[PDB]
């Protein structure tokens, strides 16, 4: 299907039917563009890619152009040279002088590209003056300066068919056409501020980051986002010691240049509510204290007490690093006690998939796969605020061929159909051994989600022995080469905790009444029991519920001051790279542990990263492979889904409810972020609120 | 390559025992589509856990203690930037560039 | 069931095998049968699963205070793997 | 107070005073900007202890200056041209959109212009 | 043009067995100046321990192996050797020469911050 | 290229001592990079071939 074609006596060789403008970029040819995106549909309005065919007396747009075999392109004749200053002169004719007081700046495409392709100079001296628009409001995230825009629709194509929000679109005709939403409403999306980084030209920016620098003084990191299960790789921007703004960066397997208005917009917490210095709590006040101070009091704090074997309980927040869980769990363990678990509330003490199988508690089918998928289904989850990204990748799926997704559970705004099938266990069953079940079954790749929300019910047991009983009885789900049994998890702790066993499956253990419990990073403990005469250690980052619980606190270093292993929910290895240093005398998650030992007679064998890192090898080998997925093997995956199959247990019939009930509020970062508060009131709490309350 | 060529470049001795460079190969920026700056390898040290950056009182400058804060090498190939780091004997670790995968685009599938 | 029910002093146990390769035939078929004798004896004992290309076969067998004492096991049969987790006791 | 000298406000709730030296500027008591440091947080240091505070420099504020100039109102036309007064002294000349009912600003100078017909509108 | 005291014609040396008596000679012409960098410099140490410290450093490098980085070492000892003999070097810069000086626990770096 | 454009030390007069020493380099205000607003195009194309005739590779004369 390959065909030979010529880019300026180059050989090139691609896949029929691909554009131009694909073919020159794989021959190294670089041609200019404004309105061709390679995640976006195929436009032809801003004619800045013109090419020369070589028998042709037309100029061809190479981005929508199709390939024929012996076709030869010419990029670089004079007649090309001509089209490209002519294009240039048109887009800069009624663009307005903002280049100093707009942030596109010095990431500016139009000023690049008019820079190597357009002349030097301009020939614009109407007096009649440029084209004004005036600004539209689309709320607190995206800032518009219609002036700027180069009609160019990639955000109108980006929101229309990739995010799914069809309030975007072009209104009116010839010069007088503007982009907007028309009325006056703002944009309800969870992936909206991608729109900021596809807009060529400073006619959309981001409203936190407006005129704080200049893409010329930040620092990039390449890093990985904690604030949900997927692990989306993005490029933090710093200048010295503060984080000025977060972007993506490409991962095809993971988030695809695309993150969550979450994931980008949360930086701005990381400056407030902040964990700086020791406190040590002295009746109702907090006072500060020194490190020595602080780890002595814990330490006679643990001898007033006098906690026995289960009597030590250590909890696991959601943004909690990889190596404070195994060094916590070994100082927990050193004190002969097993009691430790994360802030979830799962009903039961063992979490239904369980820890022993890897496969039980993971993406087996990985992000990547889902490209494949012929049958989805998806059991008590919402993808659309669990795993914004994920779930923008089903749409995109299901855009372009007969994908059916069907979904058991609480129903929700969808960017895709969904096929409804119940809210209850009763439901799942019926979809199992009726048509549903029978369209897995004859499903070439068939996909089964389910959501994290399930071991948080009370019908836990059962949603995991239906859908295993299904999983081995049919032998298309479990393959040689495909597995078709996935766990959605919206937290980035979870599947690190679980792959080093960070969780109490003895029922007895769990039901103790704790004397000392240490909190690492965990605030959800409003429903999780903390005895008042127990004494409460909190290490994390931010100043929470968990930090007013707590007796003595230890300030840690968040995700971007550190170099923290994270697993993702498809058991994925990602590091992360410490960008900034943390605030006030606050130290790395994994020392205070360290050191904390030492003050309780359990001194760890760690004293630097290399041999913390190295005690991930022995807890488990898999936790030294970055961005490596590590599958299950066949015959283990089918043992693991068969322990699930539990007889003799009763399904209660209760709702599927979805975990996450503030979009903007699943963590300490994200609810100190005064970005989220503004898009609460603006957007809502499930992002329904289509008119601004607090815009005037 | 086997020469311990760090016996005779005169740099301290933190540059081994202390520090971590970082071989890699620039990402392409969300916000532009050129991708000029990806095709060259480089080579930049982690930061210092502490004394990185701090703010100086008298005017909010950003004062550091680290030397090698606004160094980044420029290499043309990925072995010469191992070559060279194998030279100078330092402890490092190579970020795998992420390949984009190639889907045909053409404007007849926005009908079909 | 035998010895398949651990003494309090083996509180995790956890299983190292690759997913490819010959050396870790044995330990597979060992793992697939017998766990759910191993589970049924021991109902609150974790006993993890972990998989990485290339690793031999070991189990390391966390005691009491947090001590871990690891035993490969390349090159062994069936039996003998299930007459080493009994010498663990 | 110490509530008005250290937190940002659109209008200080209060005549400022000239002579008082604590003020962020002598025609503005509050800072206008989240950023900004306050004046009398400033000069509690001790660099501070033996000089005299009414010889330090203390440009009047601008955003109080900005806001006495009168709005400019357009007839007749819904488009507003600035590039600063002076020309080639001035600022580099952008086009502001009328539509709206509300006086726009200048994007360098700060000038707020409107249309006439919204004069009844914006003053009330 | 004529080179100044103390000056040698750099030259590599290809026998490994050549190397090492150059390097002794050298080693020797250190001790005898010992007595003269007192003098020169007015250490407040005896030209004893100044022939120790030579000897600590010549010993730093006793084990090295590579018959080209032998060369650049005893090239770049030359000229210190020539540096200090003809007193191009302030005194300052000895004296900060030996001016030089059981390391600190995990919690004891932690405490303080650590690096 | 590795060294630092700062080098490793500084000197400073150390009252103790009555004389000038050397010490480890800390800036007040580290050297800001903006080196890293580089454009992300190319600036300049392949040019132009000003080769002499005398001197380029001769194409042999087509079929007969
Ligand atoms: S979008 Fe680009 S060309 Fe237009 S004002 Fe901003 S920096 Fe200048
Ligand atoms: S607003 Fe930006 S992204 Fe949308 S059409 Fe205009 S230039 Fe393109
Ligand atoms: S890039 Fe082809 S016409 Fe816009
Ligand atoms: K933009
Ligand atoms: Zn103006």
């Amino acid at each position: 299907k390959e065909v030979e074609l010529t880019v300026d006596g180059v050989k090139v060789s691609i896949e029929a039917g691909s554009s131009i403008i694909q073919a020159a970029e794989k021959a190294g040819v670089t041609i200019p563009r404004y309105c061709y995106h390679e995640k976006l549909a195929v436009a032809g309005n801003c004619r800045m890619c013109l090419v020369e065919i070589e028998r042709s007396p037309k100029l061809a747009a190479s981005c929508a152009m199709p390939v024929q075999n012996g076709m030869s392109v010419l990029t670089n004749t004079p007649k090309i040279k001509k089209a490209r200053e002519g294009v240039t002169e048109m887009l800069l004719e009624n663009h307005p002088l903002d280049c100093p007081v707009c942030d596109q700046g010095g990431e500016c495409d139009l000023q690049e590209q008019s820079l190597r392709y357009g002349s030097d100079r301009g020939r614009f001296h109407e007096i009649v003056g440029k084209r004004a628009v005036e600004n539209k409001a689309i709320g607190p995230l995206i800032k518009t300066s219609m002036n700027r825009c180069i009609h160019c629709t990639r955000c109108v194509r980006f929101l229309n068919d990739v995010a799914g929000a069809p309030e975007f679109g072009t209104a009116g005709r010839g010069n007088d056409m503007q982009i907007g939403t028309y009325v006056e409403r703002n944009v309800n999306s969870e992936l909206s501020a991608n729109v900021i980084d596809l807009c060529p030209v400073g006619a959309l920016t981001s409203k936190p980051y407006a005129f704080r620098a200049r893409p010329w003084e930040l620092k990039r990191t390449e890093t990985i986002d904690v604030h949900d299960a997927l692990g989306s790789n993005v490029r933090v921007d710093t200048r010295g010691i503060e984080v000025m703004r977060v972007l993506p960066r490409l991962n095809d397997e993971i988030n695809e240049e695309w993150i969550s208005d979450k994931t980008r917009f949360a930086c701005d917490g990381l400056k407030t509510q902040r964990l700086t210095k020791p406190l040590i709590r002295q009746g109702n006040t907090f006072v500060d204290a020194t490190w020595e101070e602080a780890l002595a009091t814990i330490a006679e704090g643990f001898q007033k007490v006098q906690p026995k074997e289960n009597e030590i309980k250590a909890i696991v927040g959601s943004l909690t690093d990889l190596e404070s869980i195994v060094a916590l769990k070994d100082l927990v363990n050193k004190l002969g006690s097993e009691n430790v678990s994360t802030d979830g509330d799962a009903t039961t003490v063992p979490p239904a998939h369980g820890a022993d199988f890897r496969s039980n508690y993971i993406f087996n089918s990985t992000i990547d796969n889902i490209e494949e998928a012929d049958q989805i289904l998806l059991v008590g989850t919402n993808p659309r605020h669990e795993a914004a990204v994920l779930n923008a990748r089903i749409r995109k799926v299901w855009l372009r061929s007969d994908l059916e997704v069907h979904h058991v559970g609480e129903e929700f705004d969808s960017t895709f159909e969904l096929n409804h099938l119940g809210s209850d266990v009763n439901a799942l069953a019926k979809a199992l051994t009726g048509e549903v079940g029978k369209k897995l079954s004859e499903a070439s790749k068939p996909l089964i989600i389910i959501g994290s929300g399930v071991t948080e019910t009370q019908d836990a047991e059962a949603v995991y022995a239906t859908v295993a009983k299904f999983v081995t009885s049919n032998a298309n789900i479990v393959t040689p080469e495909w597995n078709g049994f996935n766990l959605l998890h919206r937290e980035a702790s979870r599947v690190g905790a679980l792959d080093v066993g960070f969780t109490t499956q003895s029922p007895e253990v769990a039901n103790t009444k704790a004397k000392f419990i240490y909190l690492l990073g965990a605030d959800e403990i409003v429903n999780k029991d903390i005895p008042k005469d127990a004494f409460v250690v909190y290490q994390g980052h931010h100043g929470d519920l968990g930090a007013s619980f707590a007796d003595v606190i230890l300030p840690g270093s968040a995700y971007t001051e550190k170099t923290a292993t994270y697993v993702n929910t498809e058991g994925r290895v990602q590091s992360t790279r410490a960008a900034t240093n943390p605030p006030g005398v606050a130290r790395e998650d994994w020392m205070i542990i360290r050191a904390l030992s030492e003050y309780l007679g359990a001194t760890l064998p760690y004293d630097n990263l290399y041999e913390m890192r190295s005690r991930l090898a022995d807890v488990a080998p898999h936790l030294l492979r970055h961005e490596v997925v590590e599958p299950v093997s066949e015959g283990i995956a089918k043992v693991g889904f068969q322990s699930l199959v539990k007889p003799g247990i009763q399904s209660k019939g209760v709702l599927l409810k979805n975990p996450i009930e503030n979009f903007y509020f699943t963590d300490v970062i994200s609810k100190s972020s005064p970005t989220m508060a503004k898009c609460v009131g603006s957007f809502g709490s499930k992002i329904e609120k289509i008119k601004d309350e607090k815009a005037n | 390559t086997d020469l311990a060529k760090e016996l005779v470049s005169g740099a301290p001795k933190e540059l081994i025992t202390e520090r971590v460079a970082r071989i890699y190969q620039e990402a392409k920026a969300a916000t532009q589509s050129g991708q000029h700056n990806t095709e060259t390898w480089k080579i930049d040290w982690d930061i210092l856990n502490k004394g990185n950056r701090w703010e100086n009182d008298l005017m909010g400058y950003q004062s550091s203690s680290d030397y090698m804060q606004g160094t980044i090498l420029k290499f043309d190939t990925r072995e010469g930037a191992i070559r060279f780091a194998k030279g100078q004997g330092w402890d490092y670790y190579i970020q795998e560039p992420k390949v984009r995968r190639f889907v045909k685009k053409d404007y007849s599938a926005n009908f079909y | 069931s035998s010895k398949f029910v651990f003494p309090k002093v083996v509180k995790e146990l956890r299983f190292f095998l690759s997913q490819t390769g010959e050396a870790s035939v044995p330990l597979r078929s060992f793992l697939t049968k017998t766990y759910p004798a191993i589970k049924k004896a021991n109902p609150t004992l974790p006993i993890l699963i972990r998989e990485a290309y290339g690793i031999p076969p070991s189990v390391t067998a966390r005691l009491e205070k947090g001590h871990e004492v690891k035993t490969n096991l390349e090159g062994f049969s069936a039996d003998q793997i299930a007459k080493t987790l009994q010498s663990i006791a | 107070s110490t509530k008005e000298l250290t937190t940002a406000r659109i209008k200080d709730i209060s005549k400022p005073d000239e002579n008082n030296l604590q003020q962020q500027a002598p025609n503005r008591i509050s800072p206008w900007s989240k950023s900004q440091k306050p004046r009398a947080e400033a000069q509690d240091n001790v660099r501070f202890a033996v000089k005299d505070l009414a010889k330090q420099p203390r440009p009047y504020a601008a955003i109080d200056l900005i806001y006495k100039q009168p709005i400019r109102y357009i007839e007749h036309d819904n488009v507003a041209v600035c590039d600063g007064n002076g020309g080639a002294q001035g600022h580099p000349k952008v086009y502001i959109n009328l539509d709206q009912n509300k006086a726009i600003p200048c994007g360098y100078c700060g000038l707020r212009f409107a249309q006439a017909a919204f004069k009844e509108d914006i003053e009330s | 043009t004529n080179p100044t005291a103390f000056a040698q014609t750099t030259r590599y040396v290809k026998d490994s067995t050549e190397m090492r008596t150059l390097v002794l000679n050298l080693y020797r012409r250190y001790l005898r100046h010992s007595r003269g960098f007192v003098n020169n410099y007015n250490l407040d140490i005896p030209a004893s321990q100044v022939r120790t410290k030579i000897r600590q450093e010549f010993e730093r490098q006793r084990f090295v192996k590579d018959l080209p980085l032998k060369n650049v070492l005893y090239m770049k000892a030359q000229m210190e050797f020539q540096e200090l003999v003809n007193f191009w070097k302030q005194q300052c810069h000895v004296m900060q020469y030996f001016e030089s000086i059981k390391g600190d626990s995990f919690v004891q770096k932690f405490l303080k911050g650590a690096q | 290229k590795d060294f630092p454009t700062t080098g490793y030390t500084e000197v400073r007069y150390d009252a103790e001592k009555r004389r000038v020493v050397y010490e480890p380099l800390e800036l007040t205000q580290a050297w800001r990079n903006f080196t890293v607003g580089s454009s992300v195009w190319e600036q300049v194309g392949d040019g132009k071939d000003f080769t002499p005739e005398s001197f380029k590779l001769p194409t042999p004369a087509p079929d007969p």
